[PDB]
RNA sequence: CGAGAUUCCCACUGUCCCUAUCUACUAUCUAGCGAAACCACAGCCAAGGGAACGGGCUUGGCAAAAUCAGCGGGGAA
RNA sequence: GUCCCUACUGAUGAACUCGUCGCAAUGGUAAUUCAGCUUAGUACGAGAGGAACCGCUGAUUCAGAUAAUUGGUUUUUGCGGUUGUCCGACCGGGCAGUGCCGCGAAGCUACCAUCUGCUGGAUAAUGGCUGAACGCCUCUAAGUCAGAAUCCAUGCCAG
């Protein structure tokens, strides 16, 4: 197997840590970076492909798609981080 | 097809350097005195065998790749002989074989010596001695490699003609205008510089004549020498004229501007006449614009007509400077060549027996034209629009839009997305760019499309009203 | 160019090396013996498998005496192994069939018996030309 | 085949980023931030404006 | 006027296209070279429909029709039928037919006057062909080949026929059609004329590998260009044919 | 997209559902489930099998006649696009749906 | 993958007449009355020379090695004395006669001959070939036959399986031993030889005598007498010979020229051999296929028979040739010795044979029973030394070009060049076909690779043959026209080629580079070369034929 | 689950509800392809760290329909309405009514 | 039911694998009972350690209790 | 003429009051190749033939995932069928170390199915800029630019 994913470790937390966020520049307008939901399941869709240069262009394409139930999330806190020579 | 796919050959020092580089780099290189004597001898004999193998494969590639002189068409063999002395080429390509064979002999010799070697220093000096023998052999082979490299380079940069195909040779004295004629008739670049031997090699162009390919060859030229003594350039010229089964055109000029007397051209042509007796030959009076065919002296006219007397010769006029008659002369000569080729093709298959060849049966099947016995012609639908629209021309500025130009403006092959909605034709225009329902309540809207469905629904509603009057839903 | 089709989507290849498939064209062969699949990758212990629209080396084990025990390229036309199609449709054929083809694309035969896969017909134009049934 | 980390491919990817996906993601994030704002608006010491103290392995013990 | 064109790199323009008098159908491709060549030859005199049949690239061999009507197989979908109907003018009828022989272009070759069908074609399919296309139908094979559409091509001016057809077979075929016929090769000698080329009343498209003699004979037989060639031109330059095709 | 009708099982087979198997003489069968696929492979008669729609049909258990059933047919001649036509088609679709529901109910009522 | 996967299937046909170092009716030979009646019923009225020479020796109980072509009656030759020695079935357990044959078809042919010639006798004959049931062979051995006809591998397998005792065998026949050795049966042949008792009479019938076969016969036969088919090596005086020096690039066109003009062969299907009977002998099976396809494209009636061809295919081809449906027969060597070839009128060898004796066999294949025959050879510069070995072997004077006005084409080996005009036209048409149809080009490439391998694997010539090959190449006769083309031709080409001879004999003064270090090297090189002075499935109720299938199942169960 | 192509008023949840999950009544995200995790598990969606380099992104999607047959079996009835209409009336439903 | 018409297979092997069948061998936990071999003292790794002698020693890398389950490194002719 | 110690990994783990949300030193690190469209029958070329950049679309291998759909597996022993036996017979049973035959959910799966695989800097060969040694000259001496699938980090995994 791949050496970047071994030894096989259990996930310390059932939730899942984000680790890395997109890099910040002041110029864009304000926006959140993340959201959460719950994997409900998957269904099948058929789509009019709009990929120029593809063999199946402008044709019915059948794909499998995951459904994530996403109730509205509630803001309950703010946190302020400071940049330090130790991170 | 040619001879350009001939691998380059190195010099002596080069070949030594690369061969020793392979035997150094491609095999294990470390051995120790503490190792077993059997493994030591195996190591050193593997070195010797690899050196043998690389030398043998390289020399084998070289020999088997150079051309085999006396299996080619006589044009080719004599052309490569005049360019490159055949006996000397052959003694070279000889030395190289004998040298390779001696390499394999030394290989077995030192293989037995290493097999019976008894010490590491023994194997040391044995391998050193063997590799020294091959090094000295190539060192003596230094000069053949240079000669063969030069012949390889030219044989690569050699024009490739087809002796069998329809060919037209242009010959004569130098400066007559052969190169000018060939540039006029075909798209081949030939130096037209005005000095005696401008072209030192045969030049080749191609033309089309009612959808048929012809190859035109320009030869350098021939002087008054009686073919016993010649320059090599004149020798390749005469070899082409003698071994290229083709139409022959001899370009001569009434003006002695070429530097040779009309009598000199007459003597040269009668000398080369037996070489052209079998063929069809065409003397072309060039530079008629500066010196026409009338004004020269009557006995000169008489001698050129006496030359004309024979039945396989023809006379034509041309002026390559203004291109007065190049089209006409090429058309006429190639037409007669085509007629002769047709005659030969008919004879091949019309040979005496009474049974025609399968290819000839096929050619009659192809040439046969079918026509209805009734002789009636069906009426045709050609519209006046395509009758009077304009022809499609790429350089024309005031151009149509073109889907290609729309594509290039809006991206490329994988960028532009074509829209069929603009091509849709509909009664109400804003109908376009509208979604079309397909499935509804699990039944196909398309499958249930039908005109007069309003009247059919009215009929169904009348039927349901009759049923309701019948009480077709009451509970008892 | 090496004899590998260009512009082919993924499918469930169902014809391994060494497979006895039946013949499709009127060349005279009764069956073709898949012995080598052109374009297959280099993986150890993995038997090269071919699908519809792939030229595969074939050998006539049973056929007319003129054409018997002859090796020439051939392209897969029908496969009984189920494969899916981009419209989400899983389909398979009754048999395993291929038509003898030269490496440029000229088929030795003249008529193709039975139906022809859309993949083979699209990847090779003359298969569509000389194929009387393509579905 | 050129590596995924090849300099030429990196330069082409940067050009694509700056010329194609740029404006699309810009307009996307513009409408997103607009809807974010829609939802969102949908004594110094005694007041807390001056920052004070709340409520050592860097310096040696003294 | 016959132009050499490539769909992507294949010379089987007949395979990738169907061309009739009142319309021409072009397959959907990653590029518009092929559509643009057809519009260049036909600057909007007749509709050029970008059509796909049953999700297939091979429209030339999966549809057959003439001016009066178009025939497409069961395998095509409702979207594609609506594509053909809406793109095609009202003067033109379009029909989907149910045949075991799906390759309708292969089993059917037709012009504004006549039509030829596969020997094994169904009777109901024959009658629907007749009443939809408004043409009369005969049953015939081309050089003992059953795929008339692929192995041979029709035009109201003239026709090009399988090269190996016997003289008597060619004579009877030409008589029953009522149009001039010539047996010849296309695409540098490809045996498949119908797949090699597609031709309408007043122009033709071939592959680039078609040689100049066969280009000229196509011009003559199909009365293209200035119409100077009725076939007497082919007889005049027979010598070129004899040398080239020996 | 077009809702297929299952050959053996009968039911309205959907895209990405069922398998397609065509036999070399040229005929293609769409199977809604592996159940009907295998039942057709095992040479069973759909007439003999009781759960099959066409048996339920031939037995008279499911109603056979009437203008509504003549409405359901595969159309072979296409028509140019028109919002008015398609929307009147949709309201007709609802109207026909209630027709079929009521008439199936009453047919079963006289069956019992 | 399967292009020369193992080796060229026709390898070579090696013969060693040095094996000669080993040493008129049936009523006159006095066979039994029943055997005479069986022979008369079979139709053998006059014995052919092979059995006329061998049967008395076999009746005298001497070991025999018989050099005889296929079809001369070798099977009858070794079965008639065998039956005459047996005369009855033996009540004692143990086989008495054993015959070993290469293939099952030849074994079946031998079995049919044995049955037909022993109609009436109580001799039990068995066939043991691959593919048959081992249990059936065990049962046959239990029934205890007196005569066995078998292949070496199957016979060895049965012997190992049953621990069979061969001490009772007194009569041993090796049919087609050269074919046995070519197929590689030598190991089990030697094993069977060791297993057989020393007190046996050994007959070995072969068309060729390879060195390995000679060694095997010397090691395993007790004073063998070598019988040969009369004057098989004596070239018939009625054989006319012409040899053509041809280049590789013009060589197919030269063959077409010989077929078109020299023989004047009609084109198309012909309307017991024919009047022309053109056979061509080549080196490799790839050459056979290439030449066959090219000639059918040209319009000839060609049948091709090569070494590793399918049995039914080769029978059909040989039947077509012998019944005259085809006029040309293309074969290398192996299929030639294998198949029955009737009297021929034209023989052409495409690839010159390495061995003069192979050439002798190939030219004795024609001109038989006093009939005149024609033989044309295609000889290259590399094939010239083998031609010189041939002229030494035949003892015939060499006529190069036109050194003699009227050379005797039967007694003098006449070599010349072919006519340039028709040569070039056939070369042009060959080139056109090669450029046009790709199949022929692929065949050209594979036959070129096969020819290269054959050049490496061909037996070399002699040093002196190479020598006077060099002097022949130096001589003028190599490039001159053949004597068959006419004295008027001789006149025109003699008027012309003399200045052409001067052109070809040009010694250039300096190379074009002389016209740098490379130039200096060329000049020094020049100075150096300066010249020296099954039951049905269970019935299903839903199935339509439920009751019928149930009845079938019940019937099968009753049958058990 | 209703799409412009088919005016079939239904939710994203197929017949009988999601197997081992239930029926969703909230905002939901429908994403292409197989995605790590199992049912009932928390899924963390986040933005890409880098601006995209393919037309797969900024390719606009147009849908046709969503499979709403019961995934608990090999069903082919998208809506209860069409199911109760096609199957007709049953004896248990008739006795209840 | 139609002589109903048409299509596919059957071989051997002193060859390999799988599945099917037969015989034989196989079983865990907690309670209770309960040995033996062996044991100068203990075992991280790298280079050095004249005598192919390292576990001592020198210089370093470093070095955090205790269990269960896998795993690999050492112990002359 | 012969069973011992311990490193490592995973899972646990005592005390630091319990719990939530985080940081990241450190260690590992992953993508590979081929193909098709356009460029283009263009540049080039006597002919034959015949590119590359940009852009687009696929495929091989490897890696991490997933069961919407398709095959496969049935201690779900679910539904239907069925073989023989005995209990005198019904009955219901033992029955064939779970009887066999069809279809079958869920689950598990499949190179037998689907998805995904990412960006900055510094460099080596080399090509340069400015310019001394050496009044010419020079990529080098000072200063400096570009440049390989290279290296280092982000993206990823552990914490
Ligand atoms: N006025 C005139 N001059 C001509 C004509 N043709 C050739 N020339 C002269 O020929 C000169 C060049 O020589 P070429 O045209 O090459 O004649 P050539 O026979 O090929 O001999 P080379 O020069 O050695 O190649 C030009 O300078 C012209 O002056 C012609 O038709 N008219
Ligand atoms: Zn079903």
């Amino acid at each position: 197997g791949s050496l970047a994913f071994l030894p096989r470790k259990r996930a310390a937390r059932h939730r899942g840590r984000v680790k890395s966020f997109p890099k910040d520049d002041p110029k864009k307008p304000v926006h959140l970076t993340a959201a959460m939901g719950y994997k409900a399941g998957m269904t099948t869709i058929v789509r009019d492909l709009d990929r120029p240069g593809a063999k199946a262009h402008k044709k019915e394409v059948v794909e499998a798609v995951t459904i994530i139930d996403c109730p509205p999330m509630v803001v309950v806190g703010l946190v302020g981080y400071i940049e330090t020579p130790r991170g | 097809t040619g001879w350009k796919d001939i691998p380059p050959v190195p010099t002596a020092q080069e070949f030594i350097d690369i061969v020793l580089s392979r035997t150094q780099r491609r095999l294990p290189t470390q051995i120790r005195p503490g190792f077993k004597i059997s493994r030591i001898r195996a190591f050193y004999t593997r070195k010797v065998k690899f050196t043998q193998e690389t030398c043998s494969e390289k020399f084998g590639a070289i020999i088997s790749s150079f051309p085999v002189l006396s299996d080619q068409h006589p044009f080719h063999r004599d052309l490569m002989n005049i360019l490159y002395d055949a006996d000397h080429f052959k003694v070279a390509l000889g030395q190289i074989s004998t040298a390779k064979n001696l390499i394999e002999t030394i290989s077995r010799d030192y293989v037995r010596l290493l097999k019976y070697a008894q010490s590491l220093y023994q194997c040391k000096q044995l391998k050193r001695a063997a590799l020294g023998r091959m090094a000295t052999l190539i060192k003596r082979l230094k000069d053949p490699l240079i000669y063969l490299d030069q012949v390889r380079q030219h044989l690569a940069r050699l024009p490739d003609i087809n002796p069998t195909t329809r060919t037209l040779l242009v010959a004569g004295f130098p400066n007559v205008g052969k190169s000018s004629f060939v540039r006029s008739v075909t798209r081949a670049d030939t130096p037209v510089e005005p000095y005696a031997f401008t072209t030192k090699s045969l030049f080749v162009g191609h033309l089309d004549y009612k959808y048929l390919r012809y190859q035109v060859i320009d030869t350098p030229g021939i002087l008054d020498h009686p073919l016993e003594e010649m320059n090599t350039i004149e020798m390749q010229s005469v070899t082409a004229l003698a071994h290229l089964r083709a139409a022959v055109l001899y370009f001569m000029d009434i003006s002695e501007q070429c530097g040779f007397s009309l009598k000199a051209q007459i003597n040269l042509f009668k000398s080369i006449k037996p070489l052209f007796a079998n063929k069809m030959v065409f003397i072309v009076l060039n530079k008629m614009d500066i010196k026409k065919f009338e004004e020269l002296d009557p006995e000169m006219q008489q001698e050129i007509n006496d030359l004309t007397k024979s039945g396989e010769v023809e006379i034509l006029r041309a002026s390559c400077a203004t291109q007065e008659g190049v089209q006409e002369v090429k058309n006429h000569v190639c037409e007669r060549l085509l007629v002769e080729r047709v005659s030969q093709k008919l004879k091949a298959g019309t040979h005496s027996n009474g049974n025609i060849g399968t290819r000839l049966q096929e050619v009659m099947a192809r040439i046969h034209v079918a026509t209805p016995m009734d002789g009636t012609t069906r009426e045709t639908f050609i519209p006046e629009a395509v009758k009077n629209l304009k022809k499609y021309d790429k350089n024309d500025p005031n151009r149509r839009v073109l889907a290609r130009d729309i594509e290039e403006a809006n991206g490329g092959a994988g960028v532009f997305n074509v829209d069929l909605r603009k091509d849709w034709i509909l009664e109400n225009p804003e109908w376009k760019y509208d979604k079309i329902p397909e499935i509804f309540d699990g039944k196909n809207v398309y499958d249930y499309i039908d005109p007069d469905i309003d009247a059919k629904l009215q009929a169904l509603e009348e039927e349901e009203e009759r049923l309701e009057k019948e009480g077709f839903y009451d509970e008892d | 160019k090496r004899g590998a089709p260009g512009g082919k989507l993924k499918m469930t290849l169902g014809l391994p090396v060494g497979a006895i498939m039946n013949c499709a064209d009127n060349s005279g062969a009764r069956n073709l013996y898949i012995i080598a699949v052109k374009g297959a990758g280099a993986r150890l212990n993995r038997l090269p498998a071919g699908g519809v629209g792939d030229m595969v080396m074939a050998t006539v084990k049973k056929g007319k005496p003129e054409l018997r025990k002859k090796v020439h390229p051939a392209v897969i036309v029908r496969q009984a192994k189920p494969w899916k199609r981009f419209d989400g449709v899983f389909l398979y054929f009754e048999d395993n069939a291929g038509v003898i083809v030269n490496p440029k694309g000229e088929m030795k035969g003249s008529a193709i018996t039975g139906p022809v896969g859309k993949e083979a017909a699209e990847l090779w134009p003359r298969i569509a030309s000389n194929a009387g049934v393509v579905m | 085949a050129k590596s995924a980390r090849a300099s030429r491919i990196k330069e082409n990817h940067q050009r694509f980023k700056k010329n194609i996906a740029g404006p699309v993601e810009a307009a996307r994030l513009e409408r997103l931030s607009a809807k974010l704002m829609a939802i969102a608006q949908a004594s110094g010491v005694k007041s807390g404006k001056s920052i004070g103290r709340k409520d050592s392995s860097i310096v040696f013990p003294m | 006027m016959a132009v050499r064109a490539q769909f992507e790199n294949s010379n089987e323009v007949g395979v990738f296209a169907t061309l009739t008098n009142s319309y021409c159908l072009v397959a959907l491709g990653a590029s518009e070279n092929f559509y643009s060549v057809f519009e260049a030859e036909l600057q909007d005199v007749i509709p050029i429909c970008r059509t796909t049949i049953a999700g297939t690239r091979i429209i030339g061999r999966l549809t057959a029709g003439n001016r009066k009507g178009l025939l497409v197989p069961t395998t095509t979908t409702d979207q594609e039928l609506q594509h053909l109907r809406n793109s095609l003018p009202d003067d033109i009828r379009i029909q989907r037919i149910e045949e075991r022989l799906s390759a309708l272009g292969n089993v059917i070759v037709c012009n504004d006057h006549t039509a030829l069908i596969h020997p094994d074609l169904e009777r109901e399919t024959e009658e629907i062909i007749a009443d939809v296309l408004g043409v009369e139908v005969f049953r015939q094979t081309i050089a003992d080949h059953v795929l008339v559409g692929s192995y041979m091509a029709l035009s109201n001016q003239g026709g090009l026929v399988h090269p190996k057809t016997s003289i008597q077979d060619q004579d009877e075929l030409s008589s029953l059609l009522g149009v001039p016929l010539v047996a010849g090769s296309v695409n540098r000698g490809s045996n498949v004329i119908g797949g090699g080329m597609v031709v309408n009343d007043w122009l033709a498209v071939t592959g680039l590998d078609t040689t100049a003699p066969e280009l000229s004979v196509i011009e003559s037989v199909f009365r293209l260009g200035e119409g100077a060639g009725p076939g007497a031109i082919n007889t005049s330059m027979k010598n070129t044919i004899v040398e080239s095709f020996y | 997209m077009r809702i297929e009708n299952c050959f053996f099982c009968g039911r309205p087979a959907w895209p990405s559902k069922g398998i397609t198997f065509m036999r070399n003489d040229g005929k293609a069968f769409r199977f809604c489930r592996s159940k009907c696929h295998k039942n057709f492979k095992m040479k069973r008669n759909p007439r003999k099998l009781k759960w099959t729609k066409a048996y339920r049909k031939n037995a008279g258990k499911e109603m056979v006649v009437d203008s509504t059933l003549q409405f359901a047919a595969r159309r072979n001649v296409p028509v140019r696009y028109n919002r008015e036509l398609w929307q009147k088609t949709l309201k007709a679709m609802e109207r026909i749906s209630e027709i079929r529901a009521r008439r199936e109910r009453v047919f079963y009522k006289k069956r019992m | 993958m399967p292009k020369r996967a193992v080796s060229p299937a026709p390898s070579e046909n090696e013969v060693d007449i040095a094996g000669s170092l080993f040493a008129g009716g049936f009523q006159a030979m006095g066979l039994d009355a029943n055997l005479l009646r069986a022979i008369a019923r079979k139709g053998f009225s006059v014995p052919t020379p092979i059995q006329r020479k061998t049967i008395p020796l076999i009746l005298e109980r001497r070991d025999v090695v018989g050099m005889a072509r296929t079809g001369s009656g070798k099977t009858a030759a070794f079965v008639i004395p065998m039956i005459e020695r047996l005369k009855a079935h033996s009540a004692r357990f143990g086989a008495r006669a054993l015959v070993l044959s290469p293939s099952r078809e030849l074994a079946l042919q031998t079995l049919k001959v044995v049955k037909e010639l022993g109609k009436g006798t109580d001799l039990k004959t068995v066939l043991l070939v691959g593919g048959d049931s081992l249990e059936e062979q065990f049962g046959l051995m239990a029934t205890n036959p007196d005569i066995i006809i078998a292949t070496p591998g199957r016979f060895l397998h049965l012997k190992v399986e049953m621990s069979l005792d061969l001490s009772s065998i007194k009569y041993v026949v090796f049919d087609e031993a050269d074919r046995l050795f070519e197929m590689g049966f030598a190991a089990q042949l030697t094993e069977i030889l060791h297993a057989l008792p020393p007190s046996r009479q050994t007959l070995l019938f072969s068309a060729t005598l390879p060195s390995s076969l000679v060694e095997f016969t010397r090691a395993g036969l007790q004073d063998p007498v070598l019988v040969r088919l009369d004057a098989e090596t004596k070239v018939s005086p009625d054989l006319e010979s012409a040899f053509f020096s041809v280049k590789s690039g013009e060589k197919e066109g030269a063959l077409l020229h010989i077929l078109y003009d020299i023989i004047k062969m009609p084109l198309g299907d012909p309307p017991k051999p024919t009047e022309h009977s053109t056979i061509i002998f080549t080196a490799t099976k790839h050459h056979v296929e290439y030449i066959s396809n090219l000639l059918r494209l040209a319009g000839f009636s060609v049948s091709y028979v090569y070494g590793s061809l399918d049995q039914t295919a080769r029978k059909i081809q040989v039947d077509n040739f012998r019944r005259g449906r085809t006029n040309i027969l293309v074969v290398t060597d192996v299929a030639a010795r294998g198949i029955d070839i009737p009297v021929l009128a034209n023989v052409i060898n495409y690839d010159f044979p390495p061995q003069p004796k192979i050439f002798v066999h190939r030219v004795g294949r024609t001109a038989r029973a006093g009939q005149r025959g024609w033989a044309y050879a295609l000889v290259r510069e590399s094939d010239l030394p083998y031609l010189l070995d041939l002229q030494l072997f035949l003892g015939r004077r060499l006529v190069l070009g036109r050194e003699e006005k009227d050379p005797s084409f039967a007694r003098d080996i006449v070599v010349g060049s072919l006519k340039r005009v028709e040569l070039e036209n056939n070369v042009e048409w060959v080139n056109k076909v090669l450029h046009e149809n790709e199949d022929i080009g692929a065949l050209k490439r594979v036959t070129a690779k096969a020819e290269k391998l054959y050049m490496k694997t061909r037996n070399p010539a002699s040093s002196q043959s190479a020598k006077r090959a060099r002097e022949v190449i130096v001589s003028k006769g190599w490039g001159q026209l053949h004597a068959i083309f006419g004295e008027e031709a001789a006149n025109e080409e003699q008027v012309r080629d003399n200045l052409l001879s001067k052109i070809t004999g040009y010694k250039p003064q300096e190379t074009i580079f002389e016209i740098n270090k490379a130039a200096e090297a060329v000049r020094s090189f020049r100075q150096r070369i300066g010249p020296r002075k099954k039951a049905p499935k269970e019935a299903d109720k839903w199935r339509d034929d439920y009751e019928v299938r149930k009845k079938r199942v019940a019937e099968a169960k009753e049958k058990r | 689950a209703s799409t412009e192509t088919d005016l079939t008023k239904k939710k994203i949840t197929p017949m009988g509800g999601f197997v081992r999950y239930g029926e969703v009544n909230n905002d939901y995200v429908m994403i292409k392809g197989s995605v790590p995790g199992v049912k009932k598990r928390i899924m963390t969606l986040r933005k890409s760290l880098f601006t995209h380099t393919s037309r797969k992104a900024l390719e606009k999607v147009e849908l046709k329909w969503i499979d709403t047959s019961s995934e608990f079996g090999h069903g082919a009835f998208q809506t209860a309405a069409e199911k109760k209409q096609f199957m007709g009336t049953l004896k248990k439903d008739l006795q209840t009514s």
